[PDB]
């Protein structure tokens, strides 16, 4: 076995951010969405809080904003993982 | 012609208040929307200056307030006609 060509799937994405060295580094954010009861984890962070709170500040704005971005889905029927995916050995971020 | 039983069509409500003689009186609001551009026509007012008045002061709260109501609907984008049915002659409101 960065970016293949084609449609990937829904929850993956890729985003490049300077890291805990200040370096640029590309990252692939993986979601999985399960039926539960709108709980969030999270995993391949590098251990940094900061991430953490990043992601937990972005699934309170989508738990505010639910209606103008889903137009009908319920975040609370559905539990989300976000993995990140270090392709290039950067750094955290 | 001028309150049935069950939910009548969405926009459409009934009212109870003293008429510009004093006397209580309950009058009918109907609501029509479409896709437009977000004006508003007004009918059934008495022709008075102070329904219109108050209309205009309505629509412009309500748009004020979209973000809070509608949680993402876009105003802007769909035009109101209200129309005003008077069911007891008391008088306009």
């Amino acid at each position: 076995q960065l970016i293949p060509e084609g449609p990937a799937k829904p929850g993956f994405l890729y985003t490049i951010g300077l890291s805990n060295k200040g370096m640029p580094g590309l990252y692939r954010l993986e979601l999985q969405v399960t039926k539960g009861s709108g709980k969030l984890a999270t995993s391949g962070l590098w251990n940094s809080s900061s991430a953490k709170e990043q992601v937990k500040i972005a699934f309170d704005y989508f738990k505010a904003n639910a209606s103008r971005i889903s137009g009908g889905s319920k975040v609370m029927e559905h539990d989300f993982h976000l993995h990140v995916v270090e392709l290039q050995n950067t750094g955290p971020l | 012609q001028g309150i049935p039983e069950g939910p009548a069509k969405p926009g459409f409500l009934y009212t109870i208040g003293l008429s510009n003689k004093g006397m209580p009186g309950l009058y009918r609001l109907e609501l029509q929307v479409t896709k437009g551009s977000g004006k508003l026509a007004t009918s059934g007012l008495w022709n008075s200056s102070s329904a219109k008045e108050q209309v205009k002061i309505a629509f412009d709260y309500f748009k004020a307030n979209a973000s809070r109501i509608s949680g993402g609907s876009k105003v802007m984008e769909h035009d109101f006609h209200l129309h005003v049915v008077e069911l007891q002659n008391t008088g306009p409101l």
